């Protein structure tokens, strides 16, 4: 039933006692459920030692993965181009997926064709699916650019992306002159961050390594910067802020900031802003290049290096306040331009923030994931900011990778208790947060299935989630927030410290029982 | 808009395309004409997506993995090569359910055997096994794990058939192979019969030779309703308020044990007819359930269905039937007299998968609002068939639309509402045209039935009417 | 007892079972403690319609207000002054209780003097005071001005700061040419907003009213900006930011945005930033006066109107789209200067997020308090999002501002079910979230008592407290927030519907029971 | 540096004053020299501040409403006059207790007659005695008021007393005026006096003749403890394991009751001696209770409180008085173990009311600290001479600190921590030296006891040795 003044949805709806009587007649009568008892049992099984021993010796078994495939990151990279088209040679449910994956993200639209392979295409190939594709999505869609990457049935079927773009100019069915940059990308190597590096790398191949006999390493005077794969919009913009607040000339190497944010005002823009052309083509005349998530930039690192000739700096990602302080440092040693007073007093701000909370902050415990640079810089912050990052997950990590975060770890007496984990997932998470229990996970939108299961063994044992990563589909707007430079860490910082004292609200609310600590000021 | 107008405005949005791809999207784009029963005279559906012009369609994992198998849950669906589908698939379709999710229900969990070059080079056969040990001993209390195939699988040779068979018999337990690579059919749809064809040939006939089930003449199966927002729940009580007694749901909310239960009842219930006709007819075949299709969506729909129904029992259900129409009649009164005068006259253009295209347009009608245009991702010409008769004369209709097409079309008809999906959601708002999501039912619902034509009626009213939209324009422009 | 390894504070500590029986036998032996039965009784009855029908009839009893005293506002708008002591004539514990208010909102220094007036003043006034004060400030504090104010004892004995301060001068304590513009500020007349007013007047009298003969309106080609009491730095930042942007020249007078937010840089700094004296002796000059927060700045807006002859536009305060809509084209009609790219970017931007956000925000409703022009601005934007204000409490209100905040409610089909209540505090408030439940109350960190009151009846009668407004002072860092302008609205957007989304995951979390509506994506 | 450095850097600051205050203000600043025994050879307190000199004092009310009266939880304390200084001190200080609030206890609240004018003009004495019933109407299970005077009251001649007298008379109900206005003394001090006179002349002799009470030998009362962060349970818990029975706490979670039956008990316990020293030699001399000055911060002090306590009853109090001590051992032991190494050697200044800033010395040096400098707000001439022994020789003592003495102290002895309060503590955060607020607690706590002692050092250890004070230099500086 509904009462028209106060309609109900599905919660609470379904506890309504007519319905609340109805599925147990449908369990009852039908479903063959175990007894409660035994669901019970299992339930507190799965929170056990022994139960994670067994969950620690997977081989073949991967649940509830914190990774996704390589094209995926191909189509990030690819939006960050002025008015280019990202395609993805092959199946087009993939295409399907990836925009909507993003569409929940970034609450934008997200355009990307497919060239629609099917069954037929494994005894030919899909040479014609190429040349067919590529005019239609230039004629249709008229971008100035079409960025192709694959998915996992043309890397099977073996399709050469090269041979087919240059046969479909040879047969006119797109011009000679018209940009199709390409990368293979595929799903069985790597994750999404690894389609990133090679679709930017194919896109710097593309425009730079036949035109390099005119380069002259540092005639434009400028600063090449390479995001990689990057789903806050303020990371783009604090580091484009900070670079001009310095006076430093640069040009940002895919930036989609401008086609992920297009103001609703009554019309649809199927692109906007991006990289140019003339950028690309220019950005062997920089000064230098700087990756600020190395660890998912090997590719394009050994062609800018190989090709280009510039000496890649050293930098870590710039998160908190350290890895902050080295990028502008760096950046003046090469620019020649001073840090700015504006800049001077951000950092001065932000120890002031730091020094103003941190007895909440003080050992408090935390499980994250994400992507390599990201986790491996918010454990750096956490350190800073005197916390413990006890449970650090990172699937798609590799030794290297982990080598580097241990002896960040090894260095600082707030690392003593903490380990990092790769190729683990959040089922794999989840354990760890049951018998080793922390105060809080960060994490993507994927940790409310953990906080939850936490919850069920007890409100003592809940581990409340805070989204910070990719993706964040169940909170509104949250891509706009900033997790790079002073900015960044002042919003994070401030995200901390609050859900510590909302939680520590919650756990005083007791009317006689615990509000002696609600206190007004904390 | 005439006619003349409709075939015009078709003309004008395919001068963009190179002539393979004119030729063909004309097949697709047609007007209406409910006069006609054989929509192979107007329009062609269920073939290839042109290369490149952004079609919105999935593969046949989405309708296999997504959509059919990926609702039963007390199952463990596997994801079965790399690591893409099963994530962007995970938890994205609000396929509702009651269990303890990671204990005996496993809906919104993501299970992958994530393919590695090594698996791909040498097969993934050996893998799937160890998973499927891994799985017994970390889940326990399944009651039955599906292998849905990703586009390698096949592509490199794998017999997922023969691990099914061999594992099923050591472990004692049903083991479901699902051939769903998306490089098969060109959409959704064959993943939906690939899946039928997977329930038959595994789970279906395994109480074949069993007798102890106490069956009453009031046993019905709600066939192709998935739950959507509780949208099977919202039937489900009115069946049984009605007297009849709903031995399972395919698949929302659904167990294996109902689905083994199923060739026990007297009639099966129809709703999606595009995914479920398939195991519908092989029931009948095989079993003698005679089934039907109905339409639960608004009050008008759902009152033709419940009576439709009854008439297939005795007098003491036609008697209750009334009743439970008697029970609600004021409910579904106030939510018109409260909604239907907030948007009388409006025109609504709908773009969907392979059901809802047609089937919503009822419940539109009843609120007074006006389905001018309307297509579907996936649909087959018997689809076509029925809904020519639910659309107006001269409306416009659209198989496999791509972007280009729906922008040019919107921009030229100016609805006051699209009902679509995710990835055109953000499109239309920008343009300033009301939008809501009519797969996800934008986080809301239930939809169907008497208690989800209130919400749906709120949620047009909410959107359509909201201060939001006389805002896009600055005063200074 | 302690665990070294795991040390409790107050909470959890005394949820020991020896503590927990201490508490009982202190209570049985020595407190003479109503039964639990009749606390229960009476507590269900303070939640009733008979119980707030008599809150609602008191006349003398005041509890829980949502207002301070005069002097608080002087030494806000004082700090907003380069190189400006804010010095309170009268008694000192006032000055103790301004510092430590603001201190505990903003986590930094706050600088004021008193002259420690007492009893013998009775008899003589404070001149000695203020002479010896005058001169001891200047020497020990070098600011280039002090901004004198009252204390009530002062006003109640008469004393005339106009006569002290002359007389001041007079015997030479300090340069006659020292700046000392002053305010009698009355606690028991208005608020803390009214106390604003006053000194903000008084300081634009001391530098112009002796001074206009030279004037010409409209000579420096500047729009002078009075913001009023305003406590989110973001708020003063986001004015300046967008007439920056719009190539205006304008004046913000009376800006503690520098003052309030120093750097944590080794070095102490009493004064930072701040309106120069300049900038208030050449304010006359300016094209035009904007209010930002018109209904405290009646006693400014006659002083501009009558001695500077400034037309001062009716504009509200810039909160919400049509609001901030109208703030920029006034602007551009007064400085000739057009509403630029960006701001109209930044617009559409916000109209995106509220149709994005606009499902979840749809009828939900609110009670909340505050000043006058917050709460009249916040009423606005949450009609603009399609929620429902049913109860919005401003103690320091009047009938003037209710009936316009009455006209706003009435022309929206949002307005139906609000009512709006003047000279009422957070106890009444406490009454209608109670009787009239709403979703979400809008306040500051008093409402968090309200809040444990209702989860007290029950989880389902819970009215969860979203922190906007002042003072905060159980969250870190909310300070550095905006609620002005288009990035304001962006902001407020933001964290309503994430606080419905919050509360929603809570309701869903239950294993089994509610968690069918536990969504991933919303 | 020494007695020399020291007496020169206090002549250094003075320099910035004119003359009027330089005088005065080298009369409040001291060398420490432990052999004095008379302070008024050496400094000179609790005399007015000098004007426009950044005072950190507040007034009477404070004192009396914020300090003494306001904990008490079951009365209703009114803020009489304007609205500003209840609004400010509403919870502000964290004097804990137990209670249902709103209903049967009332601390943290803000009641008030806010002011008008027309109340200044025509007198407050109507209006209080119509707040009065208002309060009996919604707060029934009140069990006392009383009417905590702001600066107008006095001034405009309001005559409280009356009013008290006739409703209490009125109501049968228990009604204290209470005469702390802000203009009367020259700091919290003199509201202390007051508070306590209030407490003797219209609550402390309602029982003088009822003998209801079953007393014991082993009967005590806690005075002058306000439980700040639960301070005085930590206390509380130690007397009952020695075997006393504390009959009250004067006033941190106290009841009007306990108040009542403090006359009964054979031992008043005074750790705030500065608050509460007047209403002990009141008791003693109306009821001969003895009353002792005793000290529970860190295990130093604690052990030597407990044994004196003890000395004062019979051999089975002392008997328990070491079963005490051997149990907590272990525990302060392990405390010093962990965090003394940490904090070795590090130099501390304070500066707080009138008690702690002596009372908390033991305590750093139970760590291994050195209180180089110490001062009060608003101590007399008898506090002096109890610091002069705890402080170590050559120590900068400061009465009634300016905000440029604290400042330029600072920066010359650059102590390692400071401890202060909120209107100190992000002045000394931005110069990098880490800071405690000793009032506050920092939102920590308890201190007080064997428990405290954990929560104390684990607070300074995490302040003093934290991450953040290496990052204020920019590495390009
Ligand atoms: S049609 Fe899968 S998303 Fe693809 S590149 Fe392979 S891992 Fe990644 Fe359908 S079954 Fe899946 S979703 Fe595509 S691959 Fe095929
Ligand atoms: S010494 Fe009160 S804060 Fe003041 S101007 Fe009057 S309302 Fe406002 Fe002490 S008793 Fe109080 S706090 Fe001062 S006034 Fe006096
Ligand atoms: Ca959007
Ligand atoms: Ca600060
Ligand atoms: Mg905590
Ligand atoms: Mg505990
Ligand atoms: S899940
Ligand atoms: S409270």
């Amino acid at each position: 039933s509904q009462q028209v003044d106060k309609i109900k949805a599905s919660y609470p709806l379904f506890l309504d006692q007519d319905y609340k009587d109805m599925l147990a007649k449908k369990r009852d009568g039908f479903e063959e459920k175990y007894p409660q008892d035994k669901i019970d049992e299992v339930f507190q099984w799965t929170t056990t030692k022994e139960y994670q021993e067994l969950n620690f010796q997977r081989e073949a078994l991967t649940v509830n993965p914190a990774k996704a495939c390589q094209p995926l990151g191909a189509v990030l990279c690819a939006l960050g181009f002025e008015k280019t088209m990202p395609y993805v040679h092959g199946s087009q449910g993939c295409v399907a997926y990836f925009r909507s994956y993003f569409n929940r993200h970034f609450r934008e639209p997200v355009s990307c064709v497919s060239d629609s392979m099917t069954e037929d295409a494994a005894v030919f190939g899909g040479q014609q699916n190429m040349k067919d594709g590529l005019q239609n999505c230039k004629a249709t869609y008229k971008p100035d650019m079409i960025a192709v990457s694959t998915t996992c049935m043309a890397e099977v079927i073996g399709d050469d992306l090269n041979a087919f773009i240059n046969n479909s100019k040879k047969e006119g069915f797109i011009p000679d002159e018209f940009p199709v940059p390409f990368a293979h990308t595929p799903s069985f190597v790597g994750s999404h961050v690894t389609g990133w590096d090679n679709m930017f790398e194919g896109i710097a191949r593309y425009f730079t390594l036949k035109s390099m006999d005119d380069k002259v390493v540092g005639s434009n005077k400028k600063i090449n910067i390479v995001p990689g794969f990057e789903t806050y919009l303020g990371n783009f913009r604090v580091i484009k802020r900070m670079l001009s607040e310095m006076g430093v000339g640069y040009s940002l190497l895919s930036d989609p900031e401008e086609v992920l944010d297009t103001p609703a005002d009554g019309q649809f823009r199927m692109y906007a802003g991006g990289t140019t052309q003339e950028e690309m083509k220019d950005a062997p005349n920089a000064l230098n290049t700087v990756l600020l998530q190395p660890w998912h930039l090997e590719k394009t690192k050994k062609f800018v290096e190989g090709t280009w000739k510039h000496e890649v700096p050293k930098l870590n990602i710039p998160m908190g306040l350290d890895w902050t302080d080295e990028f502008l440092m760096k950046v003046s040693e090469i620019s020649g331009q001073p840090i700015p007073a504006s800049l001077t007093k951000e950092r001065g701000r932000l120890v002031d923030m730091m020094t103003d909370s941190h007895t909440w902050l003080h050992g408090k415990r935390f499980a994250l994931w994400g992507d390599p640079d990201f986790v491996m810089g918010l454990v750096k912050f956490l350190l800073e900011l005197g916390c413990e990052p006890v449970h650090i997950l990172c699937h798609n990590g590799n030794k290297r990778w982990k080598k580097a975060v241990d002896a960040i770890l090894a260095a600082s007496p707030y690392g003593k208790n903490a380990t990092v984990y790769i190729g683990k997932d959040l089922w794999h998470l989840r354990s760890l947060v049951f018998t080793d229990k922390p105060d809080f996970m960060i994490g993507n939108s994927y940790g409310k299935f953990i906080q939850r299961d936490t919850l069920h063994k007890g409100k003592e044992f809940e581990v409340p989630l805070i989204r910070i990563g990719f993706p964040i589909f169940d909170r509104h707007h949250l891509h706009r927030s900033t997790t790079l430079g002073y900015e960044g860490a002042m919003q994070i910082l401030t995200t901390l410290v609050n859900s510590i004292l909302e939680r520590l609200d919650e756990e005083t609310r007791g009317m006689q029982a615990t509000d002696y600590n609600h206190d007004l000021v904390r | 808009m005439s006619r003349e107008e409709v075939e015009s405005l078709i003309q004008e949005v395919l001068e963009v395309y190179p002539e393979k791809a004119r030729k063909d999207r004309n097949k697709h784009l047609a007007v209406n004409d409910p006069a006609v029963t054989q929509s192979k005279k107007c329009i062609i559906s269920n073939k290839k997506s042109q290369p490149g012009l952004m079609t919105i369609r999935g593969c046949a994992y989405a309708g296999s993995k997504g959509v059919v198998w990926g609702p039963i849950k007390d199952m463990i669906h596997i994801s079965h090569g790399p690591v893409g589908c099963g994530q962007y698939s995970r938890a994205g379709r609000r396929n509702y359910y009651i269990g303890t999710t990671g204990v005996n229900a496993f809906v919104t969990m993501n299970f992958t055997s994530d393919f590695q070059e090594k698996d791909i080079v040498f097969g993934g056969d050996k893998k799937l096994a160890k998973l499927i040990d891994e799985v017994e001993t970390l889940f326990p209390l399944n009651k039955g794990i599906s292998v849905q195939s990703e586009c390698p699988i096949g592509l490199i040779g794998d017999d997922i058939e023969s691990v099914s068979k061999v594992k099923g018999a050591e472990l004692s337990k049903t083991i479901v192979p699902v051939r769903c690579e998306g490089f098969r059919g060109v959409s959704q749809s064959l993943g939906h019969h690939i899946a039928n064809d997977a329930v038959r040939d595994w789970v279906l006939g395994k109480r074949d030779e069993d007798t102890t089930f106490a069956s009453t003449p009031y046993d019905v199966a709600i066939i192709g309703d998935y739950n959507i927002g509780g949208d099977a729940w919202s039937s489900r009580i009115l069946l049984e308020e009605m007297g009849l007694r709903c031995v399972a749901q395919w698949s929302g909310d659904g167990s294996i044990s109902e689905i083994e239960l199923t060739p026990k009842v007297k009639l099966n219930l129809v709703h999606c007819y595009r995914s479920m006709n398939y195991i519908s007819r092989h029931m009948e075949e095989k079993y003698g359930i005679p089934w039907m299709e109905y339409n639960f969506f608004g009050p008008t729909k759902t009152i033709e269905s419940l009576r439709a129904i009854a008439a297939k029992f005795d007098e003491s259900i036609q008697k209750k039937c009334e009743e439970v129409i008697a029970k609600y009649k004021p409910e579904w009164e106030a939510v018109v007299a409260k909604y239907r005068p907030r948007l009388e006259g409006k025109r609504v253009m709908l773009y969907i998968g392979g059901l809802r295209p047609r089937h919503v347009i009822g419940a539109y009608e009843d609120l007074g609002m006006e389905v001018v245009g309307t297509g579907y991702e996936f649909a087959h010409n018997d689809d076509y068939d029925r809904t020519m008769k639910e659309m107006g004369d001269s409306t416009l209709l659209y198989d496999d639309v791509t972007g280009y097409e729906f922008e040019e079309f919107v921009k030229r008809i100016k609805p006051d509402l699209i009902g679509s999906g995710i990835k055109e959601k953000f499109i239309f708002q920008k343009m300033g045209i009301p939008f809501r999501e009519m797969h996800s039912w934008d986080y809301s619902g239930p939809y169907h039935g008497f208690d989800g034509f209130a919400i749906f009626a709120r949620d047009m009213d909410m959107t359509l009417n909201n201060p939001c939209w006389k805002k896009l324009q600055a005063p200074w422009e």
